[PDB]
């Protein structure tokens, strides 16, 4: 898609007014670079809020998945965009979401020790006993890394 | 003095004798070059770490060395880059004059106490230190047409047969190979491999093991057992010499007793050291020899060499291999030395004619004929005492000198006869008297032309070394023809003019001659009169003077200015850029496109298509390439359709249809060895560990708020290469330990399998060559593949990688950038249309300033150079004006009379700047260099009227009017026929086209349009100078 | 004695010299350099906030302004009058013992797991024919 | 503590210095300062 | 150490000796190679 | 041995030209400095 791959730079750079145009003519928001990536997904991964919240109103699948298996929660997850996640998970994203490694949004969050982001993906019902293909949970993550913090949250 | 050597005109002849002597030898041992360095003295250091990532080249290797670049003299500055195929390099650039010997030596001493910091594996590949230049003498291709060869075949044939010998013959300074000679390529199966429970790690040893020299000792060595009769060296293992010995390395043997040879586990054979690059030459593949020339070597006689070597190599080739020639800079040497011998040549025929046309006797036309050539030569010898070699700049110094030389023939000559016809002297007399007159202003007049041209031999940087090659050939030329006007003419003119009769100017003649002479005289009177009313009016002509002065400086700022014309160099560049992960087998999609299109439809223009795939400037990678097209001869390339500009704009158009990638031609630089010169070169700099991520977000603050101001900023854009999705792989170290599968195993098969080993060498028909380990490509290509590879455990069970790892993408640098030690960004563009690359500069930092705290920026490259080199001009034209007017003081014993000299300088200026305003030149070194000839050859008019009107009134009490009038009437005629010869001379130059055109039409506009007015203007403004200035004061 | 020569011909002498030394001296780098032994100048750097520890201070000096320094032309030699950072790993003897460890075992470990390598590409040269994904392999990065 | 190249001039190396030092400073975090405790070129400069 | 003549030619010697051309004022180069895998390269330049 | 025997001929062509030519500056002749160089076969076989 000539547009769709228009729309891929356009959310990834985080061209606002340039999204909005592509939307206003049609660009598929379902477009995937070649490693699985949506617009979404690059949306999420760069922090550029807006352009998650266009996508969605204009039918992006939120649950989206690469080519390993990871979606636009896990990487706002990872990379600490609180907003971006709030917005994801109002629109449904699965919040536990495994990618192929059985990794979760909520591992990652824990893993880099975003405090805020895990408390949101509790509150909508991250399941904390999630193991990934280690048998590791966010719990096993936060005690590894030391986070005291983090390991008191997740009792 | 020409009273000395007119009674003594063997001296004179002895001494002209002597400097056509040194001349000659000059001539025959002066190096010959397109161009002499400009650029300052740069050094790279190139390093290649196999398999690595841009952030492990960057963090072991370039930060490293980075920081051991200390203690080395006479540094500007240090850029590096670091990219995702695994190579580094490091550029150290250095204070122009900087001796670029001690420059290698002092990197390369740093770099070896480095060595001992850097990766095992950069250490065995070895780190190279290089002088950097883009300057090729020429480039040979070596291809093949009968599809029997690979490029890895044609690269490893040049590599052993060819290489060797260009880089013995005569003048050849540096020789690359574009390729590589074979490696061992063991190409491993990891299904083979986990069968008999092995992994690249035992691969590995037993290469080490089998493929060795190993050290044994002597028989009978001292100190021996007395009695001993023979000493002899004990040989034990030596290298493999084949894929077979490589093929029966034995892996293990089995417990049945069967055995596992490495060719059980992998393909074996001569393949590349690298697979990157895919070149080709119209479809064949290609490998070449980009050839440099050695410091003093004639470029001509090399090229020759070259060519004879190669022909004595043909009957040696392989089936199908053939020499292809697509880059040769020789050509425009051999066309610019041509030229300049035609011109002056022509130019001596020229002023042969107009002596004739006006002092009809052929003993007058052979005093020019010998005392020209004379200066030359000794100009020559000159030049290769200074250590200059030919060279188009210093060529084109001597084209322009030639009005001076000239000039100075003509004054002395038709000075003589005109003291004989008016006076009756004989010539002898006549000689002495027309010395008295005019010796004194000579002497003014080489102080005057050395403080116009010398100043320019003190610009620094790139912009100085030009500007020195023509100051110095001019200055030596005009200094050596001052001496001949002083010694030889003087000496000639005494003994070689005839007499003639008080008052025979010619009018009783019969036939073209008396007609010529009669309309000549009386146009004299039309001229002298005009002038008289001229001076009874002097008010309006001080106004028409103004509006010219007025009209010069409108006509000068608007003028675009570039500092060398573009040239069609019968040669020039097709870019390819694909989108971020694309790869090798897309971009030759690509590339055959753009091929296809310059030999179907630039089939009477291309020669050649040069394919380069994996290469660019601005970074390599799968999704790059670059196409070089060499066209058909000038010649064969009739008008302006078919010459580069027009190509590559047809070429740009065209490619512009091409989707999914980016695709445009443009022509070289005209120095290939310094680069583009136009627009700016900005370096943003992280100055406060922030990082990658947030450099470029600074970077895309500034491009944003570079492009909302189009009126002062152009073409704003980054010279690297974007962030790319990357596969992140997390080995965990838990499982591993618990399966007890070690790290350097696991790491080791990894990087053997996927990225390649360098594992030691060996010997192919007696030339040391590389051993590389890698996977099978089948089995190297996507994420699934990861989990079939097997590492050993302690116990000896075999684990798959998926069984410790897991993966992710994510996105990373495939290009990090530094600058002076620190992470940085290349951003390149330009000034808009009719802004200098001063306003643009300035605006750049002001944006800049706005920019996230700890991000700083600099300026390097032409941009840097502009920064230093370009606040000296002020100072140095006004130490020239007061040297000019200070001769002048000196020479007319006046501080007032030197004006109406100096106020000639607008009426050259005034017509160059018409002349290349019209057509469409820019003010570049060759149209400055010719104004300032214009200026000289104008001041020397206005100089010789001057002197000689003061005169009449110092010697003779004449009034200020009656002398300026005689003055006048006397300088009328050798300014017409120094005029007329030069303006004739330079229309060759005007007119050119093809090969050289750009530089020749360059010199020769400026000069005929300068001449036009400075003849028109001067012979009636110089007087009106001469009467205001004298009744001001 | 023009001195650029006269340390080149040390550098290669010494260079004869450098693999008969200890790797631990090769490692710390060994510097060959033309200058006074004494000094022209003392640059120092303060805090006026107190803000910065000393050993704060030296590292801001180590890291951001020693090197470009160091390149300056005419600069013969610099002396950092403190140190860089680097990262300490402080060892217990009784911890070690306890667990029937070595600082040999912590050596080695950090060599393994404190590593920067070089994994290669997928889809890398040479390809198969059809290839469409290239992208570098990110492996094991220095810890920070 | 910074010594002299064999040869080369001290002052144009302090001057060279200091114009490196210049453009460092306006990078550095808060309170820091540069001080100049000790430096020979002053008296070259002024006594002559 | 411990190479015999051939190897450390075909090893050392050639790949030295093929890296020094185009070098200043250079008359002529010559070169031995021995089995106590010693090489010597002798480069003799114009008087000057 | 190969070069100097090589450049001779040069060497007495140039260095004949050369007192030539000062002996026609320092007498002002054509004529006397060739009467002088006639002279240059009666020293040189006598040297032989
Ligand atoms: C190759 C070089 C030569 C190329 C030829 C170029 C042609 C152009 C020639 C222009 C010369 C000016 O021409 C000259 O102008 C002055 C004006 O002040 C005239 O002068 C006349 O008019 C003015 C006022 O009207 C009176 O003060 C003056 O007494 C009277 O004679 C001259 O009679 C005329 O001959
Ligand atoms: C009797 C006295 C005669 C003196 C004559 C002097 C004036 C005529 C000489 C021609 C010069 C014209 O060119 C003038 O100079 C410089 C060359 O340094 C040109 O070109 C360059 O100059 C400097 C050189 O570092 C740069 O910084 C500048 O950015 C660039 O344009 C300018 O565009 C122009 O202003
Ligand atoms: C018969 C001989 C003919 C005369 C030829 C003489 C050529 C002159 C040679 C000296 C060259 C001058 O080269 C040098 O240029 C720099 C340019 O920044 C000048 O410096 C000038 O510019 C800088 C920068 O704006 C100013 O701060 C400074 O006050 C000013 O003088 C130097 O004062 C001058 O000495
Ligand atoms: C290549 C050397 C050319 C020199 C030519 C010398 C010409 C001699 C003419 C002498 C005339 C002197 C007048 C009395
Ligand atoms: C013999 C006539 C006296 C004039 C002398 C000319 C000198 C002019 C140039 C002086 C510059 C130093
Ligand atoms: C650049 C210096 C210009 C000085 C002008 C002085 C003019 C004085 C003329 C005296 C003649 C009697
Ligand atoms: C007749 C007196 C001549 C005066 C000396 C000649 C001046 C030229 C010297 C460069
Ligand atoms: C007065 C001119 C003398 C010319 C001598 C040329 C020197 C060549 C050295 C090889
Ligand atoms: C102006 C002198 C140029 C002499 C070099 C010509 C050589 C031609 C060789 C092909
Ligand atoms: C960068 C300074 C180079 C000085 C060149 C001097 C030229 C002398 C002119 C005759
Ligand atoms: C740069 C030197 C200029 C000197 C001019 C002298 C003027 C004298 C007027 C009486
Ligand atoms: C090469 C020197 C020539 C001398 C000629 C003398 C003419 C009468
Ligand atoms: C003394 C006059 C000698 C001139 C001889 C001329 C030969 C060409
Ligand atoms: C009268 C002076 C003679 C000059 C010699 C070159």
């Amino acid at each position: 898609s000539d547009l769709g791959k228009k729309l891929l730079e356009a959310a990834r750079a985080g061209r606002d007014d340039e999204v909005r145009i592509l939307m206003a003519n049609g660009a598929d928001v379902n477009a995937a670079d070649v490693v699985g990536w949506t617009p979404l997904h690059l949306a999420a991964y760069w922090g550029h809020l807006e352009i998650v919240e266009v996508l969605l109103k204009n039918g992006a699948d939120v649950n989206a998945y690469d080519t390993l298996g990871s979606t636009p929660l896990h990487l706002a997850a990872h990379f600490g965009h609180l907003e971006i996640v709030e917005v994801l998970l109002k629109n449904g994203a699965d919040v536990n979401a495994k990618d192929d490694n059985g990794i979760t949004p909520l591992h990652l969050a824990a893993n880099r020790g975003h405090l805020e982001i895990v408390e949101v993906l509790l509150k909508y019902g991250a399941d904390v006993n999630a193991q990934d293909k280690f048998g590791k949970t966010a719990f096993d993550i936060s005690i590894n890394n030391g986070n005291e913090d983090l390991a008191e949250i997740l009792q | 003095m020409p009273n000395f050597f007119i009674d003594r005109p063997i001296f004179a002849w002895v001494i002209a004798i002597i400097i056509m002597l040194a001349g000659g030898l000059a001539i025959l041992k002066l190096p010959v070059a397109q161009y002499p360095t400009i650029a300052p003295p740069a050094v790279t250091i190139s390093a290649s770490y196999p398999g690595a990532d841009a952030k492990t080249v960057q963090d072991t290797v370039t930060q490293v060395i980075e920081q051991n670049m200390n203690g080395i003299d006479n540094l500007m500055y240090m850029s590096s880059n670091s990219d995702s195929t695994g190579t580094v390099q490091i550029t150290l650039t250095f204070e122009s004059g900087t001796d670029a010997d001690i420059a290698q030596v002092q990197v390369q001493n740093k770099l070896q106490l480095a060595m001992p910091l850097l990766p095992q594996e950069v250490q065995q590949q070895g780190v190279s230190v290089e002088k950097s230049s883009s300057s090729f003498l020429m480039v040979v291709g070596v291809i093949n047409t009968d599809g029997t060869m690979t490029q890895e075949d044609i690269s490893d044939y040049v590599a052993a047969n060819m290489k060797d010998a260009i880089s013995r013959t005569s003048g050849v300074g540096d020789v690359q190979l574009f390729g590589s000679q074979y490696a061992m390529r063991i190409w491993m199966n990891p299904n083979e491999l986990n069968k008999f429970q092995l992994t690249p790690v035992d691969v590995i040893t037993a290469i080490k093991a089998q493929n060795a020299q190993v050290a044994a000792g002597q028989l009978g060595g001292t100190p021996p057992v007395k009695g001993q009769q023979l000493n002899a060296s004990i040989i034990a293992q030596t290298r493999l010499t084949s894929t077979e010995e490589f093929g029966k390395i034995l892996l293990k043997v089995n417990q049945d007793g069967s055995r596992v040879l490495l060719r059980d586990v992998a393909k074996i054979e001569l393949g590349g050291e690298n697979y990157d690059i895919i070149a080709e030459f119209n479809g064949q593949p290609a490998s070449g020899l980009g050839i440099k020339l050695a410091t003093g070597a004639n470029a001509l006689d090399t090229a020759a060499a070259i060519r004879a070597e190669l022909a004595k190599m043909e009957p040696f080739f392989p089936s199908g291999l053939k020499i292809v020639y697509p880059y040769d800079t020789t050509p425009f040497v051999k066309i610019s030395i041509h030229e300049v011998v035609k011109t002056l040549v022509e130019a001596i025929i020229l002023v042969f004619l107009v002596m004739y046309l006006f002092l009809q006797n052929f003993r007058a036309t052979l005093i020019p004929t010998i005392a020209v050539p004379v200066v030359l030569l000794g100009t020559f010898a000159v030049l290769a005492a200074f250590g200059f070699s030919i060279n188009t700049l210093t060529m084109f110094g001597m084209v322009l000198a030639i009005g001076l030389l000239v000039d100075d023939a003509i004054v002395v000559v038709e000075n003589v006869e005109r003291v004989m016809a008016e006076e009756g002297l004989p010539p002898k007399e006549a000689t002495r008297k027309s010395m008295g007159q005019i010796q004194g202003a000579l002497v003014g007049i080489a102080m005057v032309l050395s403080a116009v041209f010398v100043p320019m031999a003190f610009f620094g940087g790139s912009t100085g070394a030009i500007y020195r090659q023509f100051s110095i050939t001019i200055v030596s030329a005009m200094a050596l023809s001052v001496l001949v006007a002083l010694i030889l003419t003087p000496a000639l003119c005494a003994t070689m003019l005839k007499p003639i009769a008080k008052g025979d100017h010619g009018e009783g003649k019969k036939g073209f001659f008396g007609w010529f002479n009669r309309m000549f005289e009386k146009s004299t009177h039309h001229y002298t009169d005009s002038v008289g009313g001229i001076l009874r009016s002097t008010g309006r002509y001080l106004v028409l003077y103004l509006i010219i002065v007025v009209g010069m400086a409108y006509l000068f700022v608007r003028l675009p200015s570039c500092f060398l014309p573009d040239e069609d160099q019968g040669v020039f560049m097709t870019m390819v850029q694909l989108p971020a992960g694309a790869t090798q087998e897309r971009t030759q999609k690509v590339l055959n496109e753009v091929t296809h299109y310059y030999l179907t439809k630039e089939k009477n223009n291309v020669e050649s298509v040069f394919a380069v795939n994996g290469f660019g400037f601005a970074g390599r990678g799968q999704n790059t390439g670059i196409a070089f097209v060499s066209l058909k001869d000038w010649a064969d390339r009739p008008g302006e359709e078919n010459k580069v500009e027009a190509i590559t704009m047809r070429a740009t158009r065209a490619f512009s249809q091409i989707k999914d990638a980016m695709v445009f031609a443009f022509n070289l630089p005209a120095i290939v060895e310094l680069g583009t010169a136009t627009g700016f070169d900005f370096e943003l700099i992280d100055q406060a560990g922030l990082g990658h991520e947030k450099l470029t977000q600074a970077r895309n603050q500034l491009l944003a708020e570079a492009a909302k101001h189009p009126d002062m900023l152009t073409s704003v854009r980054p010279n690297g290469l974007e962030d790319t999705p990357q596969f992140k792989i997390d080995i965990d170290q838990e499982k591993a330990q618990a399966l007890g599968v070690s790290i350097n195993d696991i790491n080791t098969t990894l990087g053997a399998a996927w990225g390649g080993s360098y594992v030691n060498d060996f010997i192919d028909r007696g030339r040391v060559k590389k051993v590389y380990v890698m996977s099978e490509a089948k089995y190297r290509m996507l994420p699934d593949d990861i989990g079939d590879w097997y590492v050993r455990a302690a116990d000896g069970q075999m684990v798959p990688f998926s069984a410790f790892s897991s993966s992710r993408w994510e996105y990373g640098s495939p290009r990090l950038e530094r600058y002076n030690g620190l992470p940085s960004m290349e951003i390149l563009g330009q000034a808009a249309p009719g802004k200098s690359c001063g306003e643009a500069m300035e605006l750049m930092e002001q944006l800049a300033s706005k920019l996230p705290t700890g991000v700083g920026y600099d300026w390097t490259g032409m941009s840097y150079q502009e920064r230093l080199s370009g606040n000296q001009a002020p100072s140095l034209y006004a130490i020239s004006l007061i040297v000019v007017f200070l001769c002048l003081a000196a020479l007319y014993e006046s501080w007032s009379i030197p004006f109406s000299v100096m106020l000639v300088v607008p009426l050259g200026v005034i017509g160059a700047l018409l002349a290349a305003t019209f057509r469409g030149l820019t003010n570049d070194v060759y149209f400055q260099v010719g104004l300032l000839t214009t200026i000289g050859l104008s001041a020397k008019n206005a100089i010789l009227i001057v002197e000689f009107a003061k005169d009449l009134m110092d010697k003779e009490g004449k009034g200020l009017i009656e002398a300026t009038l005689d003055a006048v009437r006397m300088r009328l005629r050798p300014i017409l026929m120094t005029s007329l010869a030069f303006i004739l001379g330079v229309m060759p130059l005007v007119i050119s086209t093809g090969a050289g055109s750009g530089a020749q039409n360059a010199v020769g506009t400026g000069v005929m349009g300068g001449m036009v007015t400075a003849t028109v203007l001067a012979i009636f403004f110089v007087p009106v100078f001469f009467v205001v200035v004298r009744r001001r004061f």
